[PDB]
């Protein structure tokens, strides 16, 4: 039984991951690190580390509505987790459908063949799930595209200078570098980096 | 996030890129249209006698644009940076 | 958690690979970015939706038979994601023939180190036609598409057929003629200055392109570059829809010939 | 098993690959690339998918004739993994036999010193593989000069135009560049390519 | 309950490193490797080694004082934890606390938007570590930037030199490797980054 | 004992692909794609593939000798690492000291102070395996070396060629590919290479 | 202790593989590498295994040390904790002092603010690794910036060469590389590099 | 490896590679010469006026020559080849 | 981290270069610029003709340089790492 | 470790790359500034005309120079090799 026992050993606390937050994060910061040259900061441990650390900021009064309504009945373990989830996954719910677009919501709904809904708590979680993560990929991607610019066109005019002068065989790769260190710590620019994504997020 | 808002983007990111890089190629062309006149009219041009003051120009420009090339990146970028939770909405 | 459920779990691997295998093809769309936990968590999550209302029973028997079917899925998931790129492909495409016109191109020689030449232009029409798709549907088009294909061209002994690989094959194709029409006249406008440029050597042979060329043409490129962003929002709009018409056609035209 | 069966799943789609098709394709696909200047194609994505729906087509008949002659017999009677494999190998050697050189074949029956044969099919699969590759390669670096010969003219005629007025200078490299991809494009030439690479396999 | 316990296993190895140091070590080794061409030493292995050496070395006096203030009392296991992990924790908030920016604990708090703090454990932990840990990313990304500028020196006048006399194909990141050697055990640079990463720590 | 098991997994394939051969053969195919510009070959598949079947041709003798002394008893598994250490090493032993330049071991023996040296087993097994690499790297560079010579000989004709009409600024360096290819195909020059490499390999 | 066990499978074969040697050694083959161009050696399988070998042949008297006094004696299992470490670290200590420099001992002596240190047993554990680290990683580049010398003068050569006749237009790097291999296989070039890898180290 | 063996195989290979480029160069220089002489005499010179016949005149003399500078090569590499694996031992 | 603090960085480290580079390429343009003026009066002009004495000038500049140019480097860089622990606050 | 070591290794290795490449770029610079005297008095010159004999020039002087530039450098990285296990101390 090494297959079905190991598998789950990434899976359950990767699903865990997946219905809050920690998904749009770790893509803000790889999209960083794509570019700023080459890795720079090693995943492994800094980056997984620095995006569960402002997971457990941010959600910090979901974890508390938890910790007072279902955990600390939980203590006594008065019933088998049907409130527990409940009156635990209204939280979590509550805090995902604020992030949901619309539609993402419309076309699951669809595509299970639902019949119409007239409450927003109605909504199952197996279909919230899906358009959640949907929305938060396609909302990463809008802040991490829109960070690299400056960076490419540092990039660009480095270039555009090297050739001016006559030096095709150099890596302008190399050069940029300490001028993406400089007008990175120079604006302050991970204060504002993180105060953005602590913001944009709830808001 | 209307494609008219996308295509705005990519218009300030390439004027700001335009006002950055302009001068410094600016300079290194007016040296070399300034020496190569001298090169012919004696006509004497090895090969090229020309890339050393293009590295004295733009040692010399970069110095003395300075601040304000770098104040272009400080706004640009905190302004981003400022209305990036609103890109969103 | 004996083994009882799991032969029951395994009711839902099929279209999990399926899908599976058009989220791992359309990387720009969702791609290494990401790490492979969170790849691989959307795929149990969207099996869950469309698992249940499909007429799908089958047995992995002794020896199985069925891994030949695991031929059939790789290919569907692969026959959108690997057809869903071109999109991309022609915006790059128009991207870096143009950097390769002022300053760019000397890597023509023998391969140097990593390309150097990608990152200065092709890296932002790639990033902004990006921005493009995540503002009408990014997968969402393309997750219903693969939901029909799961009632067109469900399971089973006839695998799929050919002909129709062979068309979205010899498809692109369309890739370089998209990446003229997007550049054509910013290359236009750049071959008059190559030229004019030349007409100066026959005056004095001094003016060696080291000299005078690049920096002239590296603004020009920059400048020109600048005045034709806005042609490229509603050129995008086509290159989405002639492809995804592409991509129903094909669809479409695949199951009726089984 | 332990060990060596998920090193033999890891290694077997290299050799799955490599024994039919898709070793001939992508040399050519590569060496067009290279050809026009830079890649000018994303390599691990469209170069892949193109020279894997093209392999796919060309190599249809014959796991059709798997299909009919293995499978669909091999179900439900008759056929115990002797057979089913024997007449699955028959139609893959047929294919692969085709286009192995004669020479290399007695090549590799000298080195590894393989005793009287008789028939083709009796070859053992072993020593089918390596000539099969080996032929295969010659024919691609053939077909990719056959490639390079039009551009090669284009960019001979530019390179001399320039120099018949004067123009010793400038870099002809830049000039040609446009021209390749718009007599590619005018005279239709991907479907040419396909075309190719569809008759000249089977003959 | 065995659930969280694995999931804890996955993490809690990075959580803990990240806790102390071996956040600022490792990402300054990471931007110097950048330099110096190609990454000579190879991360998988020596930098790993290294960095946790070092930060070994900075904690010995924060270990010892958990040692004897939790393991001592864990060898009895006096209470579960319920001491070990709140006097062990005083160390860790003293510790960052001490170079934490006081500018990061003040906008972190106001994205929280909590009252008077008064003393140093009024400060949540959850207010902390963001705030640390941004901390000691704007001071990783000082030194880097710092160290860089004498490699740049070397570069541009290797590479304003060889393009003074022809030689315009030569590719100088071959003729800067060795300056790049002989300057950097020529000043035996090897003590005084580690002296300085040593000293500058406490604070 | 479960620690030092794991840890064994990683690398023994890798040590395994060592002792043998399949060294020399890809460090070859490694600087053949130096020449002829460009890589112009998937290592991921073709040159890896090549790479195997070779070493498995040339080594089925041994191999097969090694099949009968060790996994035809090993039907019973009878003694772990006792003597399959041995009647795998002799045939090992036998097939590098036939490789192996007498010189490295008399080094290889200077050095560990070495006294009675009579048979292949009083030769340890810790020094045959850095000298056999040792001499086996010196073998391939020698092959490398002697690959290099016709495609320079095309080049430095092509550059003179160009040079002598008046041709300055051409890149001979990109003209050259397509000669290259056919001047290779020509003269049937991937059957020699595959021969070479598995006739001098025995000896 | 489930913990502690992954956690040690994940970091204890980096620390011990950086506590004896393996570390000068790499990095040498790693800056070599640099030079001669490509990388002319897959590292994944050729350089990490050779560079692993030496390092088995080097400590064969620590390796025979640590077995015939710790598990030898460990065959009783007499005790895991003490002697275990404790025992072990015997010869390492003394390894690994004969080969550290003494400017360094000082150094994290003073750091480390102690007070009268005298004997090298009573120096700690913690004090030992990275003096002895940093020092192994100055000699490393001391012979790596050794190295380089000869291959620094034929490059310059052949592009002073090229430049000379007017061939702006080669890649001087091409040419270099034959001409790299054979001064590199005519002078034995490979048994001295590990001749002297092997004498200089333990001294 | 003895540096004998290394001369010799660098011996043969600049006699190989100057058989080959011999007689295109050769004609290059002499239609040079041809031409350049003529720049007197009438002569008036506008840049070179001497690309075009420098064209033809190698169009000819590879058609004129070929096979046997391909047999050239053809041999000696299959000799190198054939050789390989008496050079190692 | 003010603007002006890197600014002053910035201009010692481009000190530091002028300081190292201004002697080597000096010469190389003096001598370049000599020959060139030869080139005419007596009109004789191969292509470079003087690529070799721009060797020799350097080989020269470098060893009459030698060792101060080397202790420039060594001592900023010192003065560099030990300022490193008082620039972070 | 000194600057004073590093310097004898430099004063070394460029006396060996001056006495490698000595030969090869004198006769190219003879034979070339010989042929571009005689492009005059009888000015005749289309562009280059002199290629050829510097290519002929220096394949004679390879094959006659040869083996002992070879062995300066066998035997020179000989010496640095053989010192390598006492450059660390």
């Amino acid at each position: 039984q090494t297959l079905v026992f190991i598998t789950s050993l990434t899976f359950l606390p990767a699903i865990l991951l997946m219905m809050t937050s920690f998904t749009r994060i770790i893509i803000v910061f790889g999209l960083l690190r794509n570019a700023l040259g080459t890795p720079s900061a090693p995943p492994n441990q800094v980056l997984l580390g620095l995006a569960l650390f402002l997971t457990f900021f941010i959600m910090s009064p979901v974890i508390d509505k938890i910790y007072v309504d279902a955990y600390q009945p939980f203590s006594e373990q008065k019933i088998s987790m049907q409130e527990a989830l409940d009156k635990g996954a209204q939280p979590l719910r509550a805090f995902m459908l604020r992030q949901t677009r619309e539609a993402d919501l419309a076309l699951f709904a669809r595509l299970a063949n639902s019949g119409p809904l007239q409450g927003p708590e109605a909504v199952p979680m197996r279909i919230l799930l899906p358009a959640y993560v949907t929305s938060e990929l396609k909302t990463a991607f809008q802040i991490g595209f829109t960070i690299f610019i400056p960076f490419l066109i540092i990039d660009l005019v480095i270039a555009s200078v090297l050739m001016a002068l006559g030096m095709m065989m150099v890596p302008p790769a190399t050069i940029a570098l300490p001028f993406k260190l400089m007008l990175f710590v120079l604006v302050d620019g991970w204060q504002l980096l993180v105060g953005s994504l602590a913001q944009s997020f709830y808001s | 996030m209307t494609p008219e808002s996308v295509m705005m983007m990519g218009t300030e990111a390439m004027k700001v890129a335009l006002a950055l890089a302009a001068p410094l190629l600016l300079v290194a062309l007016i040296t070399g249209l300034i020496i190569s006149i001298l090169q012919a009219a004696t006509q004497i041009n090895e090969m090229t006698l020309s890339f050393i003051p293009k590295i004295v120009a733009v040692f010399i420009a970069i110095i003395v644009a300075g601040p304000w090339m770098l104040n272009l990146l400080l706004d640009y970028v905190r302004t981003l940076f400022s209305n990036l939770p609103y890109i969103i909405g | 958690t004996s083994e009882q459920w799991l032969y029951w779990l395994h009711l839902y691997f099929w279209p999990l690979l399926r899908v599976l295998a058009l989220i791992s093809t359309a990387p720009i769309l969702s791609e290494r970015a990401i790490p492979k936990r969170v790849k691989l968590g959307l795929g149990i999550m969207i099996t869950l939706v469309i698992a249940p209302s499909l007429p799908a029973n089958d047995t992995p028997l002794f020896s199985i038979a069925a891994l030949w079917l695991a031929m059939q899925q790789i290919l569907i998931g692969i026959a959108l994601g690997f057809t869903m790129q071109f999109a991309f492909a022609a915006v790059r495409t128009a991207g870096e023939f143009i950097g390769l016109q002022m300053g760019l191109s000397f890597a023509t020689f023998v391969d140097p180190g990593s390309h150097l030449n990608m990152p200065v232009l092709a890296r932002i029409m790639d990033m902004l036609a990006m921005l493009l798709f995540l503002t009408f549907n990014g997968h969402l088009w393309l997750i219903s598409l693969l939901v029909d294909t799961f009632h067109t061209l469900p399971i089973g002994s006839n695998p799929v057929n050919s002909n129709a690989f062979m068309a979205l094959a010899r498809a692109g194709g369309l890739i370089f003629l998209n990446g003229l029409m997007l550049a054509l006249p910013v290359i236009t406008l750049l071959l008059t200055l190559n030229l004019a440029l030349g007409l100066l050597n026959r005056m004095a042979p001094q003016l060696s392109i080291f000299v005078i060329g690049f920096p002239l043409t590296l603004t020009v490129g920059i400048m020109l570059m600048a005045a034709l962003m806005p042609l490229i929002a509603p050129f995008c709009e086509h290159l989405f829809s002639e492809i995804f018409n592409l991509l129903a056609d094909i669809v479409s035209e695949m199951p009726i010939n089984n």
